[PDB]
């Protein structure tokens, strides 16, 4: 039973960088090591089968080294593409052993959220339910604060939000934070609004309707 | 080609026996190994043990030697990795995997998640989200609906049967007491809109629907 | 059918070494001193550690063309090495796959001994005709052969 030793859990570089992944095993393994990548949403890939050897497709930019004990993923310059989580995996001996994996993470220029707010959809209030939901896309940092006003005043309950990961086409993020309530808890209100503090204006990015304005 | 097929999700009571399939094509069933991995959410991965039909050999990671059970079914050459007595530390997702020239790893089946738990599978109610009458021109246009009340996990959902890609944000879901409900969006030209038409495909295969809601101007 | 047909011999290598030698490494080693008796080998699936399945070619003209074996265990620190013919070959109707074991001991005085099993399963119970317990001997004699000497006029290898 060997130990596949991944470090750091995390790594954060800009698109064109380079990077270097590592995983060190417990033990010698001579070349029976192989690496894996994967996206979110995703079953791994095999990314290097063997040390230094990229596996069908994988472009170029991809390259490792090592036996022993000690080997490394290398991406040249990285992309928005390569953001995934990087995986190792021995078979010197039984049992097959992985490393803990190591997200790459790509840094970018900071943006502003694109938020849009949406009024319980007709259909969903003829079941008696009620949810306002508003998207804040294409942010970053990753850190965002979203709050909601009926008529002026704070609410936290019965809302919800979650985030996606960082895209691969411009790595910046988006969250989705819906408030549900009760159809006459709805009606007995009228403003509902939506609000959004980042971290790229001192003052916040606000979206709202009017129930009554309908 | 050279694939291995197995169910997205299953379902199961707390120790109840679990069943994986998975069925080989391609390639000849009976020369290669097959090698089980499971992995929970956002976790690492786990050797799960192996087993090269033909002849039935087996290798067991320990951590499973008695919970776990390979087998195989030369005839409809597809194999089977059954649990016992499920818990919650058991629901994730088993990929079965097939190597190839100098390695291992190199095919992988889709992967089937599992989870157990006595909450009842229901359907998902797909509710459109277009901007209000109460809204205003932008150089673009997003819109969305947003799936509500379903179990258990997952639901795939695309626009305009996955011809709309760019653009299009989908959120992991939330679990509301044994009910989970996720949201997507998209963005488009607001000339394309609603000129054109969009609409959403959701899919939730564990209760066997399947829904398209047009995205429609709210009139009032 | 399942019989055994144990075997023995020894050699002046260290166990250690000559383990490291003719098996872990053996496998690419063969076609290099024993050209004769295998052409190449090449590992359709796997990495070459344990699990990894080997097609070992032979030169044209000998009694096949190819087979495939199976490693199943690989013991380490007791140069325990266990696997399985299974496809090509002596296999075929009487025979189904033949299960092997070579283990490595070192005697005192530094030289060593390579014990060696041989489960043929058969069919049914049809028998093993002596035909290929007679070859498996040489063939695997040649090869032990071919070793040594190698090993030998180059000192500074395997360790």
């Amino acid at each position: 039973n060997i130990v596949l030793t991944q470090s750091p859990k995390s790594m954060s570089v800009s698109v064109g960088e380079r990077v270097t992944l590592s995983c060190k095993a417990s033990e010698n393994v001579d070349t029976y090591v192989f690496w894996f990548q994967q996206k979110p949403d995703q079953s791994p890939k095999l990314l290097l089968y063997g040390p230094s050897n990229r596996y069908t497709g994988v472009p170029d930019r991809f390259t490792g080294s090592g036996s022993t004990t000690d080997f490394t993923l290398t991406i040249s310059s990285v992309q928005a593409e390569d953001l995934a989580d990087y995986h190792c995996g021995q078979s010197y001996s039984y049992p097959y052993t992985f490393g803990g994996g190591t997200k790459l993470e790509i840094k970018r220029a900071d943006a502003a959220p694109t938020v849009s707010i949406f009024p319980p959809s007709s259909e969903q209030l003829t079941s008696g339910g009620a949810s306002v939901v508003c998207f804040l896309n294409n942010f970053y940092p990753k850190d965002i604060n979203v709050k909601w006003k009926i008529d002026g005043s704070e609410r936290q309950n019965g809302v919800l939000n979650s985030w996606t990961d960082q895209d691969s086409k411009d790595s910046t993020y988006s969250m989705s934070s819906t408030l549900t309530l009760t159809k006459d808890e709805y009606e007995r209100h009228n403003s509902y609004t939506c609000e959004a503090t980042h971290k790229t204006s001192t003052s916040p990015i606000v979206k709202s309707f009017n129930r009554n304005e309908c | 080609q050279v694939q291995l097929q197995q169910p997205g999700t299953e379902l199961v009571r707390p120790g109840a026996s679990v069943i994986l399939s998975c069925k080989a094509s391609g390639y000849t069933f009976t020369s290669y190994w097959i090698n089980w991995v499971k992995q929970r959410p956002g976790q690492g991965l786990e050797w799960v043990g192996n087993i090269f039909p033909s002849d039935s050999y087996t290798n067991y990671n320990q951590k499973f030697k008695d919970k776990a059970t390979l087998t195989v079914d030369k005839s409809s050459s597809t194999a089977y990795m059954q649990v016992n007595s499920p818990t919650s530390e058991d629901s994730a997702v088993y990929y079965c995997t097939r190597g190839a020239r100098d390695t291992w790893f190199a095919y992988w089946g889709q992967g089937t998640l599992v989870t157990v738990s006595v909450a009842k599978t229901t359907p998902p109610s797909v509710f459109p989200l277009a901007p209000g009458s109460a809204a205003q021109t932008n150089s673009m246009v997003t819109l969305g609906c947003l799936v509500k009340g379903y179990f258990p996990e997952p639901v795939t959902v695309t626009w305009n049967s996955g011809s709309l890609s760019s653009g299009v944000h989908t959120f992991p879901a939330v679990l509301q007491s044994d009910l989970y409900t996720l949201s997507s969006s998209v963005t488009v030209p607001s000339s394309t809109w609603p000129s054109e038409t969009v609409t959403c495909n959701v899919a939730h295969p564990a209760s066997s629907t399947k829904v398209d809601k047009k995205i429609v101007p709210r009139d009032c | 059918g399942v019989f055994n047909y144990e075997t023995e011999t020894t050699s002046v290598i260290p166990a250690a070494r000559l383990f490291k030698a003719f098996i872990l490494d053996g496998d690419n080693l063969f076609p290099k001193v024993a050209p004769q008796a295998i052409s190449s080998v090449e590992n359709i699936e796997g990495n070459g550690g344990p699990g990894t399945i080997k097609k070992i070619s032979f030169p044209e003209g000998l009694p096949f063309k190819y087979v495939k074996d199976r490693v199943d265990e690989v013991d380490h620190t007791n140069f325990k090495y266990n696997y399985s013919v299974i496809e090509g070959g002596p296999i075929g109707d009487t025979l189904e796959k033949i299960s092997n074991e070579i283990k490595i001991v070192a005697t005192p005085d530094g030289g060593s001994i390579l014990k060696i099993s041989n489960k043929y399963h058969t069919k049914g119970d049809h028998e093993v005709k002596a035909e290929q317990v007679k070859a498996s001997k040489e063939m695997g004699e040649t090869l032990l052969r071919a070793v040594e000497s190698y090993l030998l006029a180059h000192s500074d290898a395997y360790n």
